[PDB]
């Protein structure tokens, strides 16, 4: 799809091994923002919101935070707290013939708020003339085509640009990396790990009953004090061993 | 600065605007942005001009007693009679 | 909606009156009715809610609704019995009405 | 489909006091009554709410009375329902409420609640129907008249029935909460109570199912199931739950609180100077004395720009559209 | 009792708008939703059309949907229409029908407008 008409899939219920994704060598431009690409498929991410679209390859720099000009102000905006990833690679065999089906948003009334999809197609009157559908001076229709002719220079090729959105350490975790679950340890000084919430602790038992819903409680200091098992659904209380001196 | 006899005691409070002359209280906060409890604390009747800025929410008397809640500049407050925050 | 199942023509003449059988599974949801076509081409309702006849009717029988089919309102015959009947089994809330091609009554 | 049920609007409701009834349940852990400062979005108390007349059943003469309205959504609403005989069979949502935006269908049924996200051609006022057969006594097949244009649908979910069915009024109350990313459902069915206000006590608003969709949601419409006939508006003659079908709409606003033989709940917002003092001290009891809480400042009344008297424009095109450099 | 005084059946081309009448007698007019039942001479009855009491929804039957517009007006005191582009189907004795909700019944039936196309 096009950049303003970006298609979003909510990908759920995964044993998601992302390490084989970027190690496939077809993917040319790869970066990630809040997580490094080394430790993607060791964690849980609760979702993948993948927003998938094709840009011409000259215009691929405007999708980082702190950018504007054609994509971020008009087509599709990434906010400054985007923790996910940017994947880009050529599709000149796929999305280029003179291919003209892919389009762009060239004008908006205001600046585009991030993670929204706008399909407004009435024209932008930059001047004081109330124009209707014409392409004269200071009044313009906002949508023109990516003209994907394959036989031009570098940057003219269609780049399939997919960004990936997710949130970190939210309570229902259903998209995770490949890792088999171990079994319970019962008051030992263990290196614990519960859906990415890792550390060293002594895991004791729990008998005093909150309410039904979310994964973790946490203390005054904001560190976790008592943590959910994601399969058996009881609570192990985190105590340490041997803090202090000699 | 608020002045209270305690939440155990009462819910009557008095507010000291500090160091300022006080025709200017309805521009000194956005009480219009605040809850309309604060329009009593934006304008009201129990207003007495005091050396450290004036006091609202309390009644000025001339009768001198023991300094229960000190305000400043020789002025002290107490909560008594039907009970009221007297100054 | 779709058309109700009816007999086209029943011809009978002893004094015992055979019952016209109207069938179908749509009578449970709203139920099978009777509409006349008198001499004069002046139809009236003669029996409504399967049970009650209105005021000032020429007094005949009623319906019972035993399961799928209903025995109708015909009593012992007079000389004015040339008029026929229309099955009308309604629906719930989409509100479609089908009358059918009707019956005949001739001795 | 559209049997058009927009009514030129009848006798208005009063806005009766909501006492609490509105605290939902955060977390799964094991502590008992621990005075807990967690932060989540909960109900304000003793301000305005609204209820409305569902099927405003008149006396001898009236009109047809299906008046189920379309409302905006401020990213979370406490819902309540006095009704006991299960005419509420779901809810519908959407921002455009058209085929432009994928639209939440949640619809209750005799053995499940279907959950769907799909851009539907919405009828402006659809309705559902529960009637009586002549032959079977209570066969409650339900005719879903709310979704028409199934274009780009992805979400399909089969659950338990949310509203289920005993003399007195059972409040079956809900908190829904639009958050971008995940959408939250918080519900309570109370036992039997005769209060013609919203019935007394707190709410144990338990969580049942989560929706992992979390899109833009702007506007709201709930669902009422009634076999309304086509026929006579004065002789309307449905007569199902006359007057006790009143359902109650809350609101949420950014606001802070305290939790609590187990943990339950409480508060932490600054509204008056006294709650400002309890905000700054972070203490619910405040003792006797003078306490410096916050700071005042005289606000900007307007804006002025002061620029000098120049008229002509700068030579941009004398280099940017010039000959050469 | 009600008996529907309707007239004005007459000359029409096939594919021509004739604005037939169903004036009423006996009953109140913004508290009954009036039906229409047709009958060809030589066949039985069949329901065709119905409105509500302010022109809100205008139901027609499952083969003739959209090709009619029956309506109302409180001043004219008739029932006007345009039958739009008939396909040699409007050779019948039209009637209206007053229903009063005894679980979806019809009560009384008038005299009958007859409209004819010439083949
Ligand atoms: C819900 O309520 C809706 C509004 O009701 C309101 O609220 C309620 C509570 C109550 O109080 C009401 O009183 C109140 O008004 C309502 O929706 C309305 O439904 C009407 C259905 O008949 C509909 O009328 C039709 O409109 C279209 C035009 O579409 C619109 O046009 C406007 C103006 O240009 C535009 O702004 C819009 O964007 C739309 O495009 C029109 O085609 C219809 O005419 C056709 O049908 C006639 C039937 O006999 C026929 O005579 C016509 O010739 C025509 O047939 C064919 O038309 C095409 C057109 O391309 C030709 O190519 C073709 O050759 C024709 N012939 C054949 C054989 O195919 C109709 O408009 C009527 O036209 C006749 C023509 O003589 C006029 O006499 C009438 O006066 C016209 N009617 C009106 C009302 O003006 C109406 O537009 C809808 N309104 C709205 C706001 O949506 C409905 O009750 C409920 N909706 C549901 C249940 O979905
Ligand atoms: C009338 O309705 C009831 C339920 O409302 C039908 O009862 C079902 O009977 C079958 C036969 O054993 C059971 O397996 C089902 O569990 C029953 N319940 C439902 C909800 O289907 C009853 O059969 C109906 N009567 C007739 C004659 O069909
Ligand atoms: C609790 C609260 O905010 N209540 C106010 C009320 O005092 C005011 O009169 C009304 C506007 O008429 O708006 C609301
Ligand atoms: C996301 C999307 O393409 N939605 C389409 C909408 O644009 C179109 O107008 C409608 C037709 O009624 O069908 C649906
Ligand atoms: C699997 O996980 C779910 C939720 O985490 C839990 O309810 C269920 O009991 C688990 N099943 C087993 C066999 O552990
Ligand atoms: C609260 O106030 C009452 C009377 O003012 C007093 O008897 C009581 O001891 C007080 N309690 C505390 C904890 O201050
Ligand atoms: C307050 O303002 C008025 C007028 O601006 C002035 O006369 C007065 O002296 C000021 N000060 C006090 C302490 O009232
Ligand atoms: C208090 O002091 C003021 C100062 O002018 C005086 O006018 C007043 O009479 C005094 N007494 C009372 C009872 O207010
Ligand atoms: C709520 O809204 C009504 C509007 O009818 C208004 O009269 C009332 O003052 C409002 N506030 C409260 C607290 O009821
Ligand atoms: C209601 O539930 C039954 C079985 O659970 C299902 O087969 C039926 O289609 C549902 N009704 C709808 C979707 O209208
Ligand atoms: C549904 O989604 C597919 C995905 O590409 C799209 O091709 C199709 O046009 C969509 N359907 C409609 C009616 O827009």
């Amino acid at each position: 799809a096009s950049v303003y008409a970006w298609n979003r899939k909510r990908i759920s219920n995964c044993v998601a091994d992302y390490s084989v994704l970027y190690n496939s060598a077809s993917f040319s431009t790869f970066k990630c923002y809040g997580v490094s690409p080394t430790k993607l498929n060791d964690l849980c991410f609760t979702n993948v919101y993948a927003d998938s679209f094709v840009i011409r390859g000259d215009e691929v720099r405007q999708i980082a935070p702190g950018q504007t000009g054609k994509i971020a102000d008009y087509n599709y905006k990434l906010p400054d707290d985007f923790t996910g990833c940017v994947i880009a690679w050529n599709s000149n065999n796929l999305d280029s013939k003179g291919n003209y089906n892919y389009l762009y948003r060239l004008f908006r009334k205001s600046n585009l708020k991030p993670f929204e999809r706008d399909i407004s197609t009435e024209i932008y009157q930059a001047g004081s003339t109330p124009c209707n559908g014409v392409e004269g001076f200071n009044c313009y229709f906002p949508l023109q085509s990516y003209g994907f002719q394959p036989t031009n220079g570098v940057g003219y090729q269609p780049y399939r640009v997919v960004v990936l959105s997710f949130e970190l350490l939210h309570a229902p975790a259903t998209v995770c990396g490949p890792k088999k679950s171990t079994n319970l340890v019962k008051n030992k000084c263990v290196n614990f790990n519960f859906n990415g919430l890792t550390g060293t602790g002594v895991l004791t038992e729990s008998n005093k009953k909150f309410l039904p819903f979310q994964q973790f409680g946490r203390d005054i200091a904001d560190t976790t004090d008592a943590v959910r098992d994601p399969q058996t659904l009881e609570i192990l209380d985190i105590t340490p061993c041997s803090f202090g001196g000699v | 600065s608020v002045i209270t006899p305690g939440t155990n005691t009462s819910n009557q409070v008095a507010v000291l605007y500090q160091d300022v002359n006080c025709t200017e209280v309805p521009v000194a906060i956005h009480a219009d942005q605040l809850t309309p409890t604060w329009r009593v604390y934006s304008t009201g009747s129990n207003v007495f001009q005091t050396r450290a800025g004036c006091l609202i929410g309390a009644e000025h008397v001339n009768n001198s007693y023991e300094c229960d809640i000190p305000i400043g500049a020789g002025i002290c407050a107490s909560y008594q009679t039907s009970q009221s925050i007297i100054a | 909606s779709y058309e109700l199942t009816q007999p086209p023509s029943v011809s009978v003449s002893p004094g015992q009156t055979a019952r016209i059988t109207c069938s179908g599974d749509a009578l449970s949801k709203h139920y099978g009715y009777w509409y006349q076509q008198k001499p004069g081409q002046a139809p009236v309702l003669v029996i409504f809610k399967d049970s009650e006849r209105p005021s000032g009717i020429p007094e005949r029988f009623s319906g019972s609704s035993s399961g799928t089919t209903i025995t109708l309102t015909v009593s012992g015959v007079q000389a004015e019995d040339e008029a026929d009947y229309y099955c009308q089994s309604a629906d719930s809330s989409a509100t479609y009405w089908v009358f059918g091609g009707g019956t005949k009554l001739t001795v | 489909q559209c049997v058009n049920l927009t009514t030129r609007t009848q006798l208005p409701p009063a806005y009766t006091n909501s006492f609490t009834r509105g605290v939902y349940y955060p977390d799964k852990v094991f502590r008992s009554s621990v005075l807990h400062s967690t932060q989540d979005l909960f109900l304000p108390f003793f301000s305005n709410v609204t209820w409305f007349h569902a099927i405003h059943v008149s006396g001898t003469n009236g009109t047809k009375r299906f008046d189920n309205p379309v409302l905006p959504f401020n990213d979370g609403v406490y819902f309540a329902s006095t009704e006991k005989s299960n005419i509420i069979r779901g809810w519908i949502f959407g921002t455009t409420l058209d085929s432009k935006t994928q639209s939440l269908l949640i619809v209750n049924n005799a053995t499940n609640v279907v959950i769907k996200v799909c851009e539907f051609q919405f009828c402006n006022d659809p309705f559902l129907g529960v009637y009586y057969h002549k032959n079977n006594k209570s066969w409650m097949e339900s005719e879903f008249r709310v979704y028409s244009s199934a274009n780009n649908c992805t979400f399909e979910y089969v659950s338990q029935p949310f509203l289920m069915d005993g003399n007195f009024k059972n409040l079956r109350e809900f908190v829904f909460k639009n958050i971008d990313g995940y959408f939250k459902i918080y519900s309570k069915h109370t036992p039997i109570n005769l209060v013609r206000d919203l019935p007394q006590g707190f709410s144990a608003l338990e969580p049942l199912v989560d929706l992992p969709i979390g899109i833009n949601i702007t506007r709201f419409q709930t669902l009422l199931a009634l076999h309304r006939s086509y026929l006579t508006p004065g002789d309307s003659s449905s007569g199902w739950t006359a007057g006790a079908a009143a359902y109650y709409v809350g609101y949420l606003q950014p606001r802070t609180f305290l939790l609590k033989g187990t943990i339950t709940d409480a508060v932490d917002c600054a509204l008056d100077p006294l709650s400002e003092t309890k905000c700054t001290l972070k203490s619910f009891t405040v003792e006797k004395g003078i306490y410096q809480t916050s700071n005042f400042r005289v606000q900007p009344t307007e804006s002025i720009v002061r620029f000098p008297n120049i008229t002509n424009l700068c030579p941009f095109g004398e280099v940017f559209n010039a000959t050469r450099f | 009792q009600v008996q529907l005084v309707e007239s004005g059946g007459g000359v029409v081309q096939p594919g021509r708008s004739l604005r037939l009448s169903c004036a009423a007698s006996g009953f109140t007019f913004s508290s009954y939703g009036m039906h229409w039942v047709r009958q060809a001479p030589g066949k039985g009855l069949e329901w065709v059309a119905v409105i509500w009491y302010d022109g809100s929804n205008k139901f027609y039957a499952d083969s003739v949907k959209g090709r009619f517009t029956i309506s109302r007006d409180n001043s004219k005191n008739t029932l006007y229409l345009q039958m739009t582009s008939l396909r040699a189907e409007d050779t019948a004795v039209y009637y209206c029908a007053r229903a009063d909700y005894g679980d979806f019944f019809f009560d009384y039936w008038g005299q009958g407008t007859l409209v004819t196309v010439s083949s």
